[PDB]
């Protein structure tokens, strides 16, 4: 197995079970000893699958606007840099069809529903598919894994029924995901320094390699 | 760049690492590496930050001397 | 090691220290008139009568109410002698106190190493009755000297 | 509940509810009827 | 307090103003101030770095008695 | 091998322990036989180590108890920020803070009380502060109310954190005792990520909003016309007009081109004459030279990593031939010691809130805080009284060690035993030093007192008499009012203006500081202040060295820490504990401080505070009359009680008539004290006896058979209502006179 910055200390407790296992752990965060709160590892794996998927969603989204107003596949004044969509209302508003906080109060309740129900199967596993909810929680029920809970409503095409399969999956999503949140992390420190946008600054390195470097842009914007 | 304070910077950082590589400079422990003498991540990262506050301060002092 | 117990008894209230112990030190201690007990207390009152006396008279002709007079040299001179006139005075009913008339010496008669010693005279009525008078006497005359000194002879001084 | 109320029956938590009460009454008194000296109803 | 009483109301009757003392001694900040403070300035006076009058016994026995008030404590 | 070790679900969150008063100990909890249990249930609630025997416990109890601190002190910081957004007149005072009396209280309509509104200034009537908080908020650029509430609702917020933090890490995830003893890791991330970073960030903060803020506001300009502090963050040209630096971006902290940023990053000193404080460049490269300090500081000691440094060979590796073994063992004694740690850490920040109050009183840091001489004189007063107490609570609980936690079968040290050895020559010689300081410090104002009595003024020792003459603290003076000169030549001004020199800054006609003279009266005060110090360190030291045994009580420490008195034996031992010592040290604490405070107000009264004519000419406020006034105890009384009493005892019927009615009533509270000081318990519950047949008479007698309070309680209350009283005779009396004059 590949060790990346592996430890004496990491290697005894992640013995590769776990998917995208290098032994890459100089903190010691996921110790099994004197375990509690949110330092659990099952609970930091879980964390690191969530926001892996989040951020492989995010760094495409954070990017497609751009990319489509430079092609001009659809209008130019919906391809704003993902700082300039409201998000950042200093940074640039637009004007969608209701009120930014209106929007969020809609975002709040929809993803209050959808993840304190992922939260409640965390907690009791299975627990979801026992309340009556409008006839979908036969979906909900879950497999035991809170990571990865399949059934036919998130694996519809049935994606990886063998298990050598499914592992080989799980070990492409996790470094997917991985890649995906270096690129936020990314973006978010080229917004700090540049403030163009990503593409843009990738645009900027293509044009020109030595002018447009993380070197040549200490001075800031 | 290669003027006064990048050869100052690096040879102050090269040295410092060198030092804590191959001189005597360096029960809690258990970090890992490939080269041979058990230089981990953590004594490069302590020989090069020391030998940039040594760099910092040689420049800084060198400029304001002549 | 520098700190020993006290002659190497710890369970003596003292300690050891190069302060207390020190060659230098005992042999400065061991020469002042006080501890030495194998000399007549009439000549070691008189030297320490003699140092007081001498010492006693610059505060009071320095710092008296008539310092800045042309009294200042006798009446505060005058005033070291009185000091004296009581100093030996309490010296005297502290001997009265102490010490009686048929009562031999009460000084210690062993030394660090333990070897026999004569006791020291001081501590008896003859013997602090001696050195009494000899203090007396010394201190008038280290008064009587130190104003020839700055104000009869007129010996050049700083005068603080 | 049943220790909560008897937390709440213990003496320092009642004497400051009640004299709080008393407090507010007697403050609410002086405001609409300040400045008493005698007592001029009879 | 009688000493006090006594004091006060004799020093603002020997005054001719008997008024002081009928307006002042209804309330503790009045002793303190028309009596202890008001009375007590040619005390204190009795010697200053100005120079010094008759009433510097006085004023050297208060600060005496004052110390040796603290000294029991 | 430091991990985060925590254990889930140690406590169960219910109200049964609330129903059930005294469940923390055993002789308690059996319920109230006397009333003496009600006192005892307040006197060993926070004694954790006499719950229980297990460190764990103990530890995570002050974990949540330090946690249950911080959320009230955020709360009061709310109540702060909230009472500066509404009710109060920061507005107001942002245009003329010279002329407008800071002001963030106002009192309600009832009983007459709206007296108390005074008129401050700026269409505002209401309680005139000087917490000086007004002066923080000018120096962090805050210029809107709005500013203020969002501030109070972040620390409302933060209140709310601490408080669910509390709960969460001794209810729900509660440390383990190794997390508590790895020491190493937390003063490497309390030097790097607590101190280090907060500097980073407030210099950063400085720098960014700040400077350009107090600029504009420096600059005349109005202050609601001043951009906001976010569009100097946006447009970076709005930053570079005031510093072009900026133009430069962050290119020449990368190059060590540092000399660029020499027009926000400047050591010039002294202070601002628009303001009248410190310049805000000095203070932001101050914070960041401290943050780098700080930073390259807290990556010293050992961890997880091989690098660093073991406190354990430190200590051992320090042994002298005088102290025999040396520093080995004290590694064990402060990491199995709380009450070791808790007298070290009271010690240090006590002695840091002194010198905190000195340098603050020496260069005054925000904006237009000199020239508010009641802000000046309240911060002084104030943080000597805090440093006092935190320096005595250091003895109290290293008592508490001696008497608890001190053992030399295990966990033994050479210097503590080498220490306990020779106490009496290290008591007998303070008994000496201080019995010389003494004489040679307050006879001398019995001599000056007796001479300008006698009518001798020339025998005093005055300035136009025998002179004695702070020869060291003059030089020093000298040396740092020339230090600009040769040998701190990159500094434009000296570090205060308090040595020496032409310089004077006066902020609208009132004198914010000048070169303070000394002489021979500063001389007296400070060696009263000398001698004041050693007799409490005498006091408080011999208990700290006596708590366990002496000549007299062999077995004092079998007695315990906190114990009246071993019966009237031995010709009587009365007070024979160290918490009497304590009780004892109080007073003397409290007699060197008011002595500080006394000689502060009066000397900057005297020789500093003033005004400033329009010709040139300065006249203070008391007429530079502590040079031959201060001298003698008469003068004292005279020149400093009676003649600025005049301003607490005139206050009636004004709006300063709540500091008159607080005078008399901490003269009566000290006057109460002496009541439980003098006595004794027995006549009381003679007395008592007495009265409980007149309720028995009547059938009215209660169960909780009423008791007298316990000889070191009486003790207590008398010490603590003469504090009380004996301080808030000073917070009056000073407030009411630096406001009337100030
Ligand atoms: C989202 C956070 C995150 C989390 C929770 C995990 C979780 C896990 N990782 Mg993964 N990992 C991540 C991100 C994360 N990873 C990234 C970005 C990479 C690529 C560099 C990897 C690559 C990786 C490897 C190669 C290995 C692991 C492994 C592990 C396991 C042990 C280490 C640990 O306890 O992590 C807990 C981590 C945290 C709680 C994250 C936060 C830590 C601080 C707060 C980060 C601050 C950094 C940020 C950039 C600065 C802020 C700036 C911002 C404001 C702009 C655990 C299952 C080991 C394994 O066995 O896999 C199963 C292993 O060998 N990870
Ligand atoms: C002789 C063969 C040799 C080999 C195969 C390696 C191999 C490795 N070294 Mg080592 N190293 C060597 C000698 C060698 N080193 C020498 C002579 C020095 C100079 C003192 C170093 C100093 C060194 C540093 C400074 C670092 C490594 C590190 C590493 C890894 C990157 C790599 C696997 C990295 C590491 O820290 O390992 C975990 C790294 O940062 N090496
Ligand atoms: C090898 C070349 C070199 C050279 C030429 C210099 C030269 C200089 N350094 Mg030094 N310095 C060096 C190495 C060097 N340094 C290194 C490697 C470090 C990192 C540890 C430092 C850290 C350093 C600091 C942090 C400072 C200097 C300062 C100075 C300048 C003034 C000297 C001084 O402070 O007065 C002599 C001073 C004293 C005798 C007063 C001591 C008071 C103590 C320290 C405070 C109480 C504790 C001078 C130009 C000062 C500066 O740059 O001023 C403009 C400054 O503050 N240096
Ligand atoms: C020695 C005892 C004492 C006495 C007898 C009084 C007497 C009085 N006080 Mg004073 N006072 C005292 C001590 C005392 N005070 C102290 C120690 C303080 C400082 C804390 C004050 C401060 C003070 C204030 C600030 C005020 C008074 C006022 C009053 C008056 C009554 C208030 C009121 O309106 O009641 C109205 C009637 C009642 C509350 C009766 C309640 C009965 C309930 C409702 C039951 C009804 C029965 C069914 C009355 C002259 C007031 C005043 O205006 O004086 C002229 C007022 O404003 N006092
Ligand atoms: C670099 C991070 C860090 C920081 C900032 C702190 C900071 C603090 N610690 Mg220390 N501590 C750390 C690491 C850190 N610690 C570690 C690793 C250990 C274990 C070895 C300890 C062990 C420890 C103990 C045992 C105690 C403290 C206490 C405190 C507080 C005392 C200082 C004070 O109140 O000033 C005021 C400071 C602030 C309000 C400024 C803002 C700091 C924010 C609010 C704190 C967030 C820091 C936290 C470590 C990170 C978040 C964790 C995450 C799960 C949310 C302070 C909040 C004492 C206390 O007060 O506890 C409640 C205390 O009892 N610390
Ligand atoms: C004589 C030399 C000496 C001196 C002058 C000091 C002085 C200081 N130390 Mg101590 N210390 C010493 C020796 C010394 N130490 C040794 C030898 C050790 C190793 C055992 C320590 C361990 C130590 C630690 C681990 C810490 C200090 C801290 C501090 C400062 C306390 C801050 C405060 O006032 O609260 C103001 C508020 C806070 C910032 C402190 C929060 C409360 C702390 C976290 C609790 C102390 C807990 C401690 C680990 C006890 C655990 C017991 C365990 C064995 C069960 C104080 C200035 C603290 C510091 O670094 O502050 C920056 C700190 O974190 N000290
Ligand atoms: C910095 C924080 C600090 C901390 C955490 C501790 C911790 C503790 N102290 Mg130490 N102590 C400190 C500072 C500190 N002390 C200081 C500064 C002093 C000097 C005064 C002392 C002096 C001291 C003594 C003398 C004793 C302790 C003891 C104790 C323990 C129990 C405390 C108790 O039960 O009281 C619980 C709480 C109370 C009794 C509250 C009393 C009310 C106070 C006195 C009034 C304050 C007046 C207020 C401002 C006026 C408002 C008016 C009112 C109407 C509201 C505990 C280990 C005790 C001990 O360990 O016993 C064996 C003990 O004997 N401490
Ligand atoms: C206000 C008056 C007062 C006075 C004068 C004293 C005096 C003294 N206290 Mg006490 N004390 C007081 C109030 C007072 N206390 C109170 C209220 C408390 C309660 C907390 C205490 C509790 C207390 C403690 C706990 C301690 C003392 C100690 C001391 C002694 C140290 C000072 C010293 O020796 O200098 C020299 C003497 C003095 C300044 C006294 C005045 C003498 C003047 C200068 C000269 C008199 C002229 C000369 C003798 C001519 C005599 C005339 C002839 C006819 C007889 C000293 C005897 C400390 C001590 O024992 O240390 C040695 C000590 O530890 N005191
Ligand atoms: C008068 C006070 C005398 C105190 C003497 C204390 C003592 O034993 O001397 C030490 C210190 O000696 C002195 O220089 C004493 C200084 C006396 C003055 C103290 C006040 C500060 C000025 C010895 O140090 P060391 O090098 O043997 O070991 C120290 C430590 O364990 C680390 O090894
Ligand atoms: C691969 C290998 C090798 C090589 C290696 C090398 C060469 C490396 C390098 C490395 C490096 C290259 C490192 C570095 C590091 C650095 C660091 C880590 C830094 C830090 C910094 C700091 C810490 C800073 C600080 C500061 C600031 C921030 C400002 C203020 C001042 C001061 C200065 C303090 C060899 C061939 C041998 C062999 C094989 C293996
Ligand atoms: S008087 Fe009180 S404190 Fe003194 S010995 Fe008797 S019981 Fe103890």
């Amino acid at each position: 197995r590949p060790l990346w910055f592996a430890s004496k200390q990491s290697l005894s407790y992640l013995d590769g079970s776990l998917p995208g296992d290098f032994g890459f752990d100089p903190l010691g965060l996921s110790d099994p000893e004197g375990t509690g709160g949110f330092i659990e590892p099952r609970w930091l794996a879980y964390g690191e699958i969530i926001n892996g998927r989040y951020a492989m969603l995010g760094a495409v989204g954070a990017i497609a606007p751009e990319i489509l107003g430079k092609a001009g596949l659809i209008p130019q004044e919906t391809a704003l840099p993902w700082f300039q969509t409201g998000v950042i209302p200093p940074a640039g508003t637009y004007n969608y069809w209701a009120d930014p906080f209106t929007l969020f109060v809609f975002e709040m309740a929809l993803m209050g529903f959808a993840e304190h129900r992922r939260l409640q199967d965390w907690y009791n596993p299975g627990s979801m598919g026992k309340q009556y909810f409008l006839g979908l929680e036969k979906g909900f029920a879950g497999s035991g894994e809170p990571a990865y809970p399949g059934g036919p409503i998130f694996n519809p095409l049935g994606f990886g029924k063998d298990e050598k399969s499914l592992k080989e999956l799980k070990l492409k999503e996790v470094k997917n995901g991985r890649l995906a949140m270096l690129a936020i992390l990314g973006y978010f420190i080229q917004g700090l320094v540049t403030g163009v946008g990503p593409y843009q600054n990738l645009l900027d390195h293509l044009a020109d390699p030595v002018n447009n470097n993380i070197l040549t842009s200490l001075k800031f914007h | 760049i290669g003027s006064s304070t990048n050869l100052i910077m690096v040879t102050s950082t090269t040295l410092m690492l060198f030092a804590g590589r191959f001189g005597l400079a360096p029960r809690d422990s258990g970090l890992q590496t490939g080269d041979p003498a058990g230089f981990t991540l953590a004594d490069t990262l302590a020989c090069g930050s020391f030998g940039h506050i040594i760099g910092v301060g040689v420049v800084l002092g060198l400029k304001n001397i002549g | 090691q520098v700190i020993q117990p006290l002659n190497g008894d710890p369970f003596i209230g003292g300690l050891e220290t190069p302060v207390t112990s020190s060659p230098l030190i005992a042999w400065y201690l061991s020469n002042l008139p006080a501890y030495r007990t194998a000399v007549n207390p009439l000549l070691r009152g008189v030297e320490v009568g003699l140092a007081h006396g001498f010492l006693l008279v610059g505060p009071f002709v320095k710092a008296g109410p008539l310092r800045n007079t042309e009294y200042a040299g006798a009446a505060g001179s005058l005033a070291a002698a009185g000091l004296v006139v009581i100093l030996s005075m309490c010296l005297t009913m502290y001997g009265i106190a102490s010490f009686k008339e048929g009562e031999p010496s009460i000084a210690p008669a062993l030394t660090l190493t333990g070897r026999k010693k004569q006791p020291d005279q001081l501590q008896s009525a003859d013997g602090w009755a001696k050195f009494t008078g000899g203090f007396f006497f010394g201190g008038v005359s280290g008064v009587t000297w130190a104003c020839f000194l700055m104000y009869v002879l007129d010996l050049p001084y700083y005068f603080k | 509940m049943r220790d909560f109320k008897t937390y709440l029956s213990v003496a320092p938590v009642l004497s400051t509810l009640w004299f709080g009460s008393l407090a507010g009454l007697l403050i609410e008194i002086n405001r609409f009827f300040p400045d008493a000296l005698t007592f001029p109803f009879f | 307090w009688v000493t006090f009483y006594w004091h006060w109301k004799h020093i603002t009757l020997w005054q001719g103003n008997v008024s002081q003392f009928n307006e002042s001694s209804t309330y503790l900040m009045g002793w303190l101030r028309d009596y202890l403070w008001l009375n007590s300035s040619q005390l204190i006076n009795g010697y200053n770095p100005f120079g010094m009058n008759s009433l510097s016994v006085w004023a050297w026995m208060f600060l005496f008695g004052h110390l040796v008030w603290a000294t029991g404590f | 091998e430091v991990k985060i070790l925590v254990d889930r679900d140690p406590v169960k969150t219910s109200f049964e322990a609330w129903a059930k008063p005294g469940h923390f100990s055993r002789t308690i909890a059996k319920g109230p036989e006397t009333t003496t249990w009600i006192w005892n249930l307040h006197a060993d609630a926070h004694d954790f180590d006499s719950h229980t025997s297990d460190l764990e416990e103990i530890s995570r109890k002050i974990f949540s108890a330090h946690f249950g601190q911080l959320s009230i002190i955020f709360l009061w910081l709310s109540g702060m920020y909230f009472h500066g957004a509404r009710f109060s007149n920061y507005e107001a005072w942002l245009s003329d803070p010279t002329h407008i009396g800071p002001s963030a209280q106002v009192v309600w309509p009832i009983v007459g009380q709206e007296i108390l509104n005074g008129d401050v200034g700026g269409g505002f009537r209401g309680i005139q502060i000087t917490s000086g908080f007004f002066q923080i908020w000018r120096a962090s650029g805050i210029t809107s109310e709005l500013q203020l509430y969002c501030t109070a609702i972040g620390a409302l917020v933060f209140a709310a954190l601490m408080l669910f933090a509390g709960w969460f890490h001794y209810h729900k995830a509660a440390p383990k005792l190794a997390w508590f003893q790895d020491v190493e890791s937390m003063l490497n991330h309390h030097l790097a990520g607590l101190l280090g970073l907060g500097s980073l960030s407030w210099a950063g903060h400085q720098i960014h909003v700040s400077l350009p803020i107090n600029q504009f506001l420096n600059a005349g300009v109005d202050p609601k016309e001043i951009p906001l502090p976010h569009e100097l963050i946006l447009n970076r040209d709005l930053l570079a007009q005031l510093y072009p630096s900026f133009a430069e971006g962050a290119t020449p902290f990368f190059t060590l081109n540092w000399s660029k940023y020499a027009d926000f990053l400047t050591f010039r000193g002294g202070l601002d004459p628009v303001t009248g404080g410190l310049w805000l460049t000095d203070t932001a490269h101050h914070h960041l030279a401290i943050a780098i300090l700080f930073l390259i500081a807290g990556h010293m000691y050992r961890t997880n990593w091989g690098i660093g440094h073991g406190l354990k060979d430190i200590l051992e590796a320090h042994k002298g031939p005088f102290t025999g073994q040396g520093h080995k063992g004290l590694y064990e004694i402060l990491t199995t010691s709380w009450h070791a740690q808790l007298a070290l850490n009271l010690a240090m920040l006590g002695s840091l809130t002194i010198v905190v109050a000195h340098h603050m009183y020496a260069m005054p840091p925000y904006p237009y805080l000199a020239t508010d001489y009641g802000t000046q004189l309240s911060l002084f007063t104030h943080h000597m009284w805090i440093g006092g107490f935190l320096i005595v609570g250091a003895a109290a609980h290293a008592a508490i060690f001696m008497v608890r936690d001190y053992d030399p079968t295990t966990r033994y040290n050479d210097l503590l035993d080498r220490v306990l050895r020779h106490r009496d020559a290290i008591i007998s010689h303070l008994n000496w030093a201080c019995i010389f300081l003494g004489f040679h410090s307050f006879g001398l104002y019995i001599h000056n007192d007796t001479m300008s009595a006698l009518g001798r003024p020339q025998d005093m020792f005055s300035d136009t008499a025998i002179q004695l003459q702070p020869v060291f603290a003059q030089w020093i003076q000298n040396t740092h009012a020339l230090a600009p000169s040769a040998t701190a030549p990159g500094a434009t001004a000296s570090t205060s203006l308090t040595w020496g020199g032409s310089d004077l800054v006066a902020v609208g006609g009132k004198v914010a500081l000048l070169p303070i003279p000394l002489g021979t009266a500063d001389f007296l005060v400070h060696h009263i202040h000398a001698f004041t110090i050693h007799v409490t360190v005498l006091i408080l030291l011999k208990g700290v060295l006596f708590a366990r045994s002496s000549r007299l009580i062999p077995d004092k420490a079998n007695l315990g820490f906190r114990f009246p008195c071993d019966g009237p034996g031995r010709g009587g031992t009365c007070q024979v504990s160290a918490w009497d010592h304590v009780f004892l040290g109080l007073f003397w604490m409290y007699n060197s401080i008011s002595v500080v405070i006394f000689h502060f107000s009066w000397k900057m009264q005297s020789d500093v505070w003033g005004s400033i004519s329009d010709q040139g000419v300065v006249t203070h406020i008391t007429g530079g009359n502590f040079a031959q006034s201060s001298i003698t105890i008469n003068g004292w009384l005279r020149d400093f009680l009676w003649a600025q009493a005049s301003q607490v005892i005139q206050s009636y019927g004004s709006s300063l008539s709540a500091y008159g009615l607080f005078f008399l009533g901490a003269h009566f509270v000290w006057a109460f004290s002496l009541m439980f000081l003098f006595s004794g318990r027995g006549y009381w519950q003679e007395l008592i006896e007495s009265i409980v047949w007149a309720h028995n008479k009547l059938k009215v007698a209660p169960a909780t058979q009423p008791r007298a309070l316990s000889i070191v309680q009486g003790r207590a209350v008398g010490v603590t209502h003469y504090l009380l009283g004996g301080i808030a005779t000073t917070w009056a009396f000073f407030l009411a006179r630096i406001i009337a004059v100030g």
